[PDB]
RNA sequence: AAACGGCUCUAAUCUAUUAG
DNA sequence: TAATAGATTAGAGCCGTTTA
């Protein structure tokens, strides 16, 4: 169960581009269930398959497949059990245009079983590393500091982020939540309902269709019917279609996958396959922090 | 009786400065941003893994077809979308002939080996899972 | 004279050009540019005019900025012009407006009649409207490119600005009992006793018993509670608590939410325990299910509930649940519930599973919202709405209706 | 583990209350 | 410490490959 993880964990010391494959994967035909058709069907894929797997054998080979189209760093940060890990995933533009997404790394830990929260301690050295990295990278400190994650941000650890934050930058917090039982289907045609639509609930919390029917490929990104993900600005002042904007631009990164869009934001997916690799060995000092090594 | 607000598809940069909505088809039509050279290919596992990558790498070369091609674009080939070689004729390989540990120990100490100690340079390992 | 030629800036514009003989060539268009199809150690010039004035359908110039002044452009353009004049085909000359620099009125005085096709941004849509402007004028292995040309037309689909309309999962709640009734059953109510058995919901708050039901409902199994004194139960008016009105010492306002809330789910179980539909219990909640032969030809109204596949029987199940924080509405999730005989249930649940995906392999949103609303109305016994019992003379009810929704953008559904 | 999805299963935590 | 809910959260796995 752990082979994947374990495998990326134990070559980050060492910084190698690994990407794994298994021969049901490559070769699916030959390999069947002994009573009749192959156990992984992947002749309606096929050329979706290719175009994954290229993808991703051109992104860990130092390949930029496609950047997203300023101040604004895109934070979010997944919590992993074992206590529990925090491990974090950063997007933003520098001033040469070329968006960087790297995604912070070095989990933060937070010894209590069932608190997917970070210390005042371990909240503030998370937020100083990301504005460190956006220093470094962009010579200035975030206009914006777009934090988002899957649970929402209790009130001390929000206390801690604002007075490490700097000063004339403003920093919010998102929650993702997927899964959310609203299944809002369409009553005139026999397709779901499109993708894009956002259910605005209150001026703080939303609910975006990220996936769903897509009129550019005369379908829809998922199958049975699609659950829209609950956007709640828990922490912080933004309008909440500007926030719905910022999670749709952010399903479009998942350098992972080529697919059009991923129902979440693919800032969290990759947090927290980072984090998935780093629970899955000894811990390692300062991580590579580059998603082709853990993705 | 709700409203329901559209938020715009934002548009993905790709090479030349074009911009699409679809991964796709942006990078079917203009290609990649950055121009790599090729991808120097590193495969480590069984002799039939290997032959199995090398056959999967060939077909990625030629266009391969969808069922349905236009709710999922085609593969035109890599050559074809993003500009770099990646044959399979230049690939490094590594053979191999507490369960969980001692497994992942044996592919991590090939690459390591190959890493460290093999001349050619690797941009990639793919790992080739036996099943 | 079937070619087609395209003049540019050599310097400059090249992957412009490249990309757009490449495509064109890709569609089935023989194309003719100077850096791909001019020989080497050849005459170049001679060869252009060959080319122009002897083989060619149409002279596609760019416009950038440098590609506007430039000699060796100019010199094309003006062979191409009386090329123009002598074929008399209209729309011979193609600008192709690539820089956003340069404006419309400073194109070049012998182009600037012309219509230019744009291109400045989206090279994509430009090149699918000049693929309009190429068949229109019909300028001259089948299966292989009209693939290419559908993903062209097609990379640019953008919603259609029509009015759509939606039903939800979220049955709204219409109506509320008056009072919510805590009710002092110190000794009344064994402490050993279970508050969910009640035929009635109700729920043990502190020494008193949370529930929207009279003080002597709860008579049949526990008849101790009877010449209980009124004065002792505390009634709050449940609007203040739907409005958040209530935050007092005695119960928070979100506590008190959560209770009518756990009164809502559980008043739902017991109607459902009375409204004629089999039980399945899942990870979190109980979904709700009608057997085979229950109902005529399986299906209620138009709609079928009940079916068979591949020696299995599926019934279509829902479990809902209640929420109050934009508005009092119990949402619902649907689900395939299957059986081996129609009446029997699975034990095992990997099977379940494998036949709930198989069956939603083909299911779509039309069948999902028929269903639904199907099975909804058939636990209807009002015309327009359902019954939640949770008192003799305290009542609630939730309409048959989702929440309804709307959308200004839309799509065209496919055929 | 190409990948995303729906779905299922389990567990834990925070609240509120009750019995140890 | 145990229980009963809602709300949240986390993990896993399992099947289809998104109606033309
Ligand atoms: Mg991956």
């Amino acid at each position: 169960a752990q082979f994947h993880d374990q495998l990326k964990a134990r070559l980050l010391e060492h910084t190698i581009p690994t990407q794994i494959l298994r021969e049901s994967t490559l070769a699916w035909r030959d390999f069947k269930n002994t009573f009749g058709a192959p156990i992984r069907d992947f002749s309606k894929i096929e050329g979706h398959l290719a175009w994954t797997i290229s993808t991703a054998a051109y992104y860990k080979a130092g390949g930029k497949p496609w950047k997203l189209g300023p101040g604004v760093c895109y934070l979010g940060l997944v919590y992993k059990k074992i206590q529990n890990a925090c491990c974090a995933a950063q997007m933003f533009l520098d001033n040469g245009d070329g968006t960087v997404f790297k995604g912070e790394v070095g989990p933060w830990y937070n010894p209590e079983k069932g608190e997917y929260h970070l210390k005042p301690k371990e909240a503030k050295a998370l937020l100083t590393q990301a504005l460190e990295s956006y220093k470094e990278q962009n010579k200035s400190y975030p206009k914006e500091v777009f934090i988002h994650a899957r649970t929402r941000f209790n009130d001390e650890e929000w206390n801690a982020f604002n007075e490490v934050t700097p000063k004339n930058t403003n920093l919010v917090g998102v929650t993702i939540t997927k899964s959310k039982p609203l299944k809002l289907y369409k009553t005139e045609g026999a397709f779901p309902i499109m993708r894009g639509n956002a259910y605005i609930v209150d001026e703080k919390k939303a609910f975006l269709w990220t996936l769903g029917f897509v009129p550019k490929l005369q379908s829809t990104l998922s199958m049975e019917v699609p659950n829209p993900i609950f956007i709640e600005i828990n922490k912080g002042e933004a309008e909440i279609q500007q926030v719905l904007k910022d999670i749709l631009a952010l399903t479009k990164l998942n350098y992972n996958a080529c697919i059009y869009a991923d129902g979440e934001p693919v800032t969290l997916r990759f947090a927290n396959k980072i984090g998935e690799i780093l629970t899955a060995s000894t811990e390692i000092k300062t991580p590579p922090l580059a998603f082709k090594y853990y993705i | 009786m709700k409203e329901l607000i559209y938020i715009e598809e934002p548009s993905i940069l790709f090479a030349h400065g074009q911009k699409c909505t679809d991964p796709r088809d942006g990078l079917a039509l203009f290609g990649p941003l950055n121009q790599i050279y090729g991808i120097k290919s590193g495969v480590v596992g069984t002799q039939k893994g290997l032959q199995i990558f090398k056959s999967y790498l060939d077909k990625i070369q030629k266009p391969i077809y969808n069922h349905n091609n236009i709710t999922r674009p085609m593969f035109p080939g890599f050559e074809a979308v993003f500009g770099c070689k990646w044959e399979s004729q230049n690939i490094v390989f590594k053979e191999i002939t507490k369960r969980t540990y001692d497994l992942v120990t044996l592919f991590n100490d090939k690459i390591i080996t190959a890493n460290k100690n093999d001349e050619e340079r690797v941009d990639v390992w793919f790992v080739i899972v036996p099943e | 004279r079937n070619k087609i030629f395209i003049s540019h800036a050599t310097p400059e514009d090249d992957d412009f050009t490249r990309w757009l003989s490449l495509k064109l060539i890709g569609l089935g268009y023989e194309v003719w540019c100077d850096i791909l199809f001019l020989d080497k150690g050849v005459d170049f010039w001679s060869t252009i005019e060959k080319e122009i004035r002897e083989n060619t359908c149409k002279f596609l110039i760019v416009s950038s900025t440098a590609g506007n002044k430039r000699e060796g452009v100019l010199k094309e353009l003006a062979v191409a012009t009386k090329v123009k004049k002598h074929l008399q085909d209209d729309m011979f000359i193609i600008p192709l407006a690539i820089d956003e620099n340069l404006s419309y009125d400073d194109i070049n005085i012998e182009i600037v009649r012309l219509n230019a096709i744009d291109f400045k941004k989206s090279w994509a849509k430009g090149l699918q409207d000049l693929l309009d402007a190429f068949e229109k004028q019909n300028v001259p292995d089948h299966s292989k490119s009209n693939l290419l040309y559908q993903q062209i037309f097609l990379h640019d689909k953008q919603a259609i600005e029509k009015e759509e309309t939606y039903d939800s999962n979220w049955f709204p709640i219409i109506s509320f009992p008056n009072e919510l009734r805590f009710h002092r059953y110190d000794w009344r109510l064994p402490k050993q006793f279970d508050v969910r058995t009640l035929a009635f919901p109700a729920i043990r708050y502190k020494e008193y018993l949370c529930t929207f039901a009279w003080e002597y409902d709860f008579i049949h199994q526990l008849p101790k509670t009877e010449t209980y004194n009124g004065q002792e139960s505390i009634r709050i008016s449940t609007s203040d608590i739907l409005s958040g009105r209530y935050d007092t010492d005695f119960i928070r306002n979100y506590e008190c939410q959560r209770l009518i809330v756990q009164l809502i789910n559980k008043a739902f179980e017991l109607r459902m325990k009375d409204k004629n539909v089999r039980e399945y219990q899942m990870s979190k909640t109980f979904a709700y299910w009608i057997e085979k032969g229950k109902l005529e030809k399986d299906k209620f109204e138009k709609i079928k509930l009940v079916g068979k596949q591949k020696n299995k029987y599926w019934h279509f199940g829902i479990s809902a649940a209640g929420k109050l924080y934009p508005s009092p509405v119990l949402m619902v999730s649907s689900h395939i519930i299957f059986t081996m005989d129609g009446i029997n249930l699975i034990k095992s649940k990997s099977i379940q599973h494998s036949s709930r995906r198989k069956q939603g392999k083909n299911w779509w949103n039309d069948k999902w919202r028929e269903k639904l609303l199907a099975f909804i109305r058939f636990l209807s016994d009002d015309q327009n709405a359902i019954y939640l019992n949770v008192g003799s003379e305290e009542k609630i009810l939730i309409s048959n209706k989702p929440l309804k929704f709307f959308g200004k953008m839309s799509y065209v559904t496919p055929s």
